[PDB]
């Protein structure tokens, strides 16, 4: 075999601070990629050697797989491990590398070109014989082929049509023995929406749920399934979370799963670790195959939760360097058996409110969730980012990984809900009051969801607490303090102090107003929404003199006079302030309140504009008759003696011509009149 | 009306009015004029390069500069014979003697640039510098002026133009209170021109004159004896309050060697005959007696140690404060700077520059929309509050007017002027001639020269005839003048005075084409055959030649040095 002491990482992010760990067990060395800048992000300042790679978009920066390989056999590298994402399916990277003679982490570059077109490997699974539901069988060369086969190859009817997602010529034809509607509906089909007369029939299933079982392979032909997985909860393609046990279901065909994936992997022969991915339908009982990824998912560390291996905790990145080493392994599929149950959920840097768009900011407080053992369960997070990083848009949006192992499922998900609480970022909106919506309302505890089961109970969730009128109070004055004396050695004559914030919530402006009674700075009032109270207020240190764009991070107390008291932690700054307690989070905007303070001139401008003096001779204008003047640009010059004299108007509006160029031109002329855009 | 901050937010936000958004496209237009600025600077950044290590540059590749071809065997050999002495020729016993990390400025460089016709008519004095070499040095936590004679003595040792920077080094000093430091290496006098440096006044008697007016104000100053000082030259090591000879090259002498020779021709050895003598001689003339130039170096740097100025400009400018850079890229400088030769003026402005070169790009701006002409107003430069008055087209009355308003203020709040000069542009209109322009242009210049406030001149270009009279010049008192390379020094018209002397000289009506062949090409080469390069500096008229880009560090050292100020 080959001995292997140096390392090589491909992508960013969670997956090489993880490949990065590791690694300091097996006593190797490691390497780390960055782009542009990008050098105070963690993963580097945790390897051993970081290299530039040059401009921040993708096709610039970790897509030059030449120039990697150039670099790497400049360092001697060992080994690479592409990770997933940019060069992580692609067969000539892979075999320029086992050309160059570094250990690829992967399968060969054969499958993953084969895997590449689904026609062929649907193609060489359906020769395998593995149960394959197909997308087309032939055409609608007749239409009694339709009956023909429609009690044949599949009883269950799936008319559909060659491509669109219209499907007007399904009808929810579940029931067979139906050949008086289905050549109607395919007609009907076929007006308006005619595409090529071509018909394809399948099996159509009521419900849908996924399941993807893991797999293992070393290159001395030998190799064992891991346990299943459920990703039945996903929006718009986008993995949202997820469960390593399937909850019900059956040993019996966890078992079988397994001797159908381990069919179809040794067929187009592999080494590594995969997943095969299956469709599955309760009502009919079976599984039929509909892909498999040839590379590690993000998944991973979920299933190991519920696999141990002779008793000893599972490394499932371990096994990967260890089967580039040759090495064959060490345990049958025996070995591992399943302990407890666990869940997982994925936290994006997006705004559920607006169309899930992802933001970019300073990440200015970020909380960190106890990650030890307590109870019957297990709770860790897995973050890419820490305090003082900032988003990057060319990036996905992608915080942390939360998890909860436990002994039942209960502990499990009951383990989540208050770590999901827990954790706490200040400066970006982000989705987890979305997640939480989604762990407690709906009765998905029970452990039956189908695929599109986020469809439905849209209504019911996108939904937050409401701002009470208290947590302005808190907000407000933190504004103040967080960045003045206000209320602080204030004082006046026989009279009482006032001071006011305006609040932007929503799209309708919010005032609250703070005063005090007696000589007292403790003693204070609010009335917002014509609702009135007092408390007390304590601060705490005196922080962040420089009032810098990540401004003052203090912690608050507020002894309202009912009896209660609060502890806040307000990072504020002009743009907003941010509160996290008890409550939870809530940002709450301040109202704009800028306008081009001093150029507003609303000045009709009607005549005597940019005059020139006697000499006149108009020449060279530059500025279209018609287009607004904001700015002082040349609207006109004029040569008096050799004198330019840039006239440089900067009223406002449009600016029209009444003459032309080479006009010699009297004194105080109108050149032009420069009026307001109407 | 819906409308109630507290003026800040209006205020500290990345939003006030105060700032300036001039932002270029960089068009054609900005490429005519960003490329001849470049046009404009690679060579001047150059023949710096050349007159440093003058007459050696092994690269032989200077073509940039149009400077002759020069015998560079020569040079070497001469450099080569004088550093065998043990002896340092260069300017390295400046940056030896200034603390590393610390900034210089170079006064005056440049000096005697091509000045001198010699009997060969293609052949001028090399004179790469004014003999000396002259710059603001930071010694041990003291701002001083540092003076260094160079050991070219090949033309002889001081001439109209040394003399001069030297003058002007000393008033400098006097002025801002900067203790100086002369490095003397000289060969004497030239006895070709003595002339015109020996007699009159503001000549070689003047400098022994500042020497003493200098210690009556108990501002200390230095001298270091390198080599011979003869021909009255002895008497800057007698007056000083600290002197240095080195122990083996220092000499210092009132007689000739050969002078002893046709009057009393005992010949005895140079060491006797006023030398370094360390025997314990009779005379107690020399402070220190250093056995190499490192350890003489030392022995300055300790003396200029115990005076106790560290503490007075430590308070006076915070050593440690935080830079602010402006919001626009300082290499766009060159780019709103027009091109040159133009028949007809180009255009130009201001607010970009003054955005590009202030701190955090902002500006308090007097009345605008009033004397639309002439530009006034507050600013920042790294720190200090600064008053700029920049130029821009023909004068009126009201700008007068205004440029004596703002000049009242600033001296009343006793805040420093920049000043960035222009053309004259003063209207010929009989209207305005008898609306008592006269009168207006008289209260400007009053203002101006009564002003006690510290002043700096930078030509921006085009500074022709006596409108500089109304913002400033060197004729009234400006502490420092730094120059851009398109700049023109003439009379009242630099176009028009073609046109109006076509008129009035001895022209026949017929044959227009020779006459203006004869007057208007002829006036065109006299009054731009003067220019930034040669009639300026290497004359020590405005005697600073900068960059346009690097204007903002340039200023700040000036007004450092001028905070040092009783
Ligand atoms: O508008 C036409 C009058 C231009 C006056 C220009 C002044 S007059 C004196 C001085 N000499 C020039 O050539 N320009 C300025």
């Amino acid at each position: 075999e080959r001995k292997v002491e140096k390392l090589l990482v491909a992508n960013r992010g969670e997956i090489a601070c993880r490949v990065f760990r590791t690694c300091r067990e097996m006593h190797i060395r490691t390497v780390a990629l960055f782009c542009e800048a990008e050098r105070n992000a963690k993963h580097v300042a945790e390897a051993d050697e970081a290299v530039c790679i040059g401009p921040p978009p993708a096709v610039n920066s970790y897509l030059r797989g030449e120039h990697i390989i150039s670099v790497a056999k400049q360092l001697n590298v060992d080994a690479i491990h592409p990770g997933y994402g940019f060069l992580s399916e692609n067969a000539s990277f892979a075999d320029a590398i086992t050309r160059s003679g570094i250990e690829f982490i992967g399968p060969p570059a054969s499958a993953i070109s084969l895997m590449g077109s689904k026609s062929e490997s649907k193609r060489i699974m359906e020769a395998a014989g593995v149960p394959v539901v197909p997308g087309y069988y032939g055409e609608n060369q007749n239409v009694s082929f339709l009956a023909e086969e429609a009690k044949k190859v599949g009883f269950p009817i799936l008319i559909k049509a060659v491509s669109g997602g219209g499907g007007k010529g399904m009808k929810i034809v579940e029931r067979p023995e139906d050949f008086t509607f289905m050549l109607e509906s395919a007609k009907r089909e076929a007006t308006n929406f005619f595409k090529d007369d071509r018909v394809i029939l399948e099996r159509y299933v009521k419900r849908s749920r996924h399941i993807e079982c893991q797999i293992f392979f070393d290159k001395h032909g030998r190799g064992v399934f891991f346990f299943e997985r459920d990703c039945s909860v996903q929006r718009r393609y986008q993995k949202v979370l997820e469960e390593a046990p399937a909850p019900h279901l059956s040993m019996e065909t966890r078992q079988r799963i397994g001797e159908v994936a381990l069919q179809a992997a040794k067929a187009v022969g592999y080494v590594g670790a995969g997943t095969v991915e299956f469709i599955f339908d309760t009502s009919t009982g079976e599984f039929y195959f509909m892909e498999m990824n040839t590379r590690l998912q993000v998944e991973h560390p979920v299933t190991e939760e519920v696999c141990r291996i002779k008793g000893a905790p599972l490394d499932l990145v371990k096994l990967q360097i260890k089967t580039a080493m040759g090495k064959p392994l060490t345990f049958s599929q025996e070995d591992v058996t399943l302990v407890g149950s666990c869940i997982e959920a994925r936290v994006y840097a997006e705004s559920p409110e607006r169309g899930f768009l992802p933001e970019s900011g300073p990440l200015t407080f970020i909380r960190e969730p106890f990650q030890g053992v307590r109870g019957p369960a297990r709770t860790r997070l897995d973050t890419g980012f820490r305090e003082g990083d900032n988003v990057l848009i060319h990036y996905d949006p992608m915080l942390a990984k939360v998890i909860s192992w436990g002994r039942s499922r209960e502990e499990a998900l009951r383990g989540l809900r208050q770590a999901l609480g827990e954790y706490k970022v200040a400066g970006i909106n982000t989705n987890i009051e979305f997640l939480k919506r989604c762990c407690e309302t709906p009765e998905f505890a029970r452990g039956g969801v189908t695929t599109n089961f986020i469809s439905e109970h849209e209504s019911q969730l996108l939904k937050s607490p409401v701002v009470t009128p208290e947590v302005a109070a808190m907000a407000a004055t933190a504004w103040l303090l967080n960045r003045c004396d206000n209320w602080r050695g204030a004082f006046r004559l026989n009279s009482d102090t006032n001071a006011t914030v305006h609040f932007y919530i929503d799209d309708h402006p919010v005032e609250v107003r703070l005063h005090t009674e007696g000589a007292n700075y403790h003693k204070i009032f609010f009335s917002v929404w014509d609702h009135d109270g007092s408390f007390e207020v304590c601060s705490g240190p005196v922080t962040s003199k420089h009032r810098d764009q990540k401004s003052i991070v203090n912690d608050f107390t507020f002894l309202f006079e009912n009896g209660m008291h609060h502890t806040v932690l307000a990072v504020a700054t002009e743009g907003d302030v941010t509160v996290i307690g008890s409550f939870g989070l809530h940002q709450l905007r301040l109202l704009p309140l800028t306008d081009g303070f001093g150029d507003s001139s609303t000045a009709g401008g009607t005549s005597t504009k940019i005059v020139s003096p006697m000499p006149g001779k108009v020449s060279k204008l530059l500025v279209k008759s018609g287009d607004l003047v904001e700015k002082g640009q040349v609207l006109v010059i004029v040569e008096a003696m050799k004198m330019e004299h840039p006239v440089r108007a900067l009223q406002d509006g449009r600016v029209s011509f009444l003459v032309k160029e080479g006009e010699v031109v009297g004194g105080d002329h109108v050149l032009a009149t420069v009026a307001e855009e109407e | 009306y819906a409308h109630h901050p507290i003026d800040y937010e209006r205020s500290t936000s990345k939003s006030p009015n105060i700032l300036r958004l001039p932002a270029n496209t960089s068009d054609p237009t900005y490429q005519e004029n960003m490329a001849r600025m470049e046009g404009l600077v690679e060579q001047l950044r150059a023949r710096v390069r050349y007159v440093q290590a003058g007459g050696v540059v092994p690269e032989e590749e200077a073509a940039k500069a149009g400077v002759s071809i020069s015998s560079i065997e020569a040079d070497d050999r001469v450099r080569k014979l004088h550093l065998s002495r043990g002896k340092m020729l260069a300017r390295d016993r400046i940056e030896r003697l200034i603390d590393p990390g610390t900034r210089f400025l170079e006064l005056s460089q440049l000096a005697g640039w091509d000045l001198y016709w010699d009997d060969k008519k293609k052949e001028y004095e090399r004179c790469y510098s004014g003999g000396i070499v002259t710059g603001i040095g930071l010694v041990n936590g003291v701002r001083c002026m540092l003076v260094a004679n160079d050991a070219t003595v090949k033309g002889g040792t001081y001439y109209p133009i040394t003399v001069k920077k030297h003058l002007r080094a000393q008033k400098i000093a006097e002025q801002n209170h900067l203790p100086c430091i002369y490095l003397v290496d000289s060969g004497g006098a030239n006895l070709s021109r003595q002339d015109d440096v020996f007699p009159d006044e503001q000549h070689f008697g003047r400098i022994f004159y500042n020497e003493a007016q200098m210690s009556i104000k108990s501002i200390s100053q230095i001298a270091v004896v390198m080599g011979s000082c003869t021909a009255g030259g002895a008497y800057v090591p007698a007056m000083a309050d600290e002197n240095i000879i080195v122990a083996r090259n220092g000499t210092i002498f009132l007689g000739g060697p050969p002078l002893v020779l046709a009057a009393t021709g005992e010949k005895v050895s140079s060491e006797e005959l006023g030398g370094a003598d360390v025997h314990c001689r009779i005379s107690g003339v020399g402070d220190h007696y250093a056995t190499d130039d490192l350890h003489a170096l030392y022995l300055a740097r300790r003396a200029v140690a115990n005076l106790n100025l560290k503490e007075h400009n430590e308070a006076r400018n915070p050593t440690d404060v935080k830079p602010v850079p402006p919001l626009y890229d300082p290499r766009e400088l060159g780019g709103f700077i027009p091109d040159m030769l133009s028949d007809v003026v180009k255009s130009f402005d201001v607010r970009a520059i003054i955005a590009r070169i202030v701190d955090g790009s902002r500006f308090d701006e007097f009345k605008a929309l009033y004397g639309n002409t002439l530009v006034c107003g507050f600013a920042r430069i790294e720190g200090m509050q600064v008053g700029i008055i920049a130029n821009q087209g023909i004068l009126y009355s009201e700008s007068a007017l205004k440029g004596a308003h703002f000049i009242g203020l600033c001296t009343q709040r006793n805040v420093p002027l920049l000043f960035l000069q222009n053309i004259t542009g003063f209207m010929v209109g009989k209207k305005y001639e008898e609306g008592g322009i006269a009168r207006n242009g008289a209260r400007l210049v009053m203002a101006v020269s009564s002003a006690p406030v510290p002043k700096v001149t930078v030509l921006i270009g085009g500074s022709y005839g006596a409108g500089n009279y109304g913002m400033c010049g060197r004729a009234f008192e400006p502490r420092f003048l730094f120059m851009w390379p398109n700049a023109r020094i003439s009379v009242m018209g630099g176009t028009q005075a073609a046109t109006v002397l076509t008129l009035t000289n001895r022209n026949l009506k017929n044959a227009s084409e020779a006459e203006i062949a004869a007057f208007k090409d002829k006036v065109k080469k006299k009054y731009e055959k003067e220019g930034s390069c040669y009639y300026s500096t290497a004359r020590l008229w405005d005697d600073g030649v900068i960059a346009p880009e690097d204007t903002r560090v340039v200023v700040a050292e000036a007004l450092r040095a001028t905070r040092l100020a009783p």
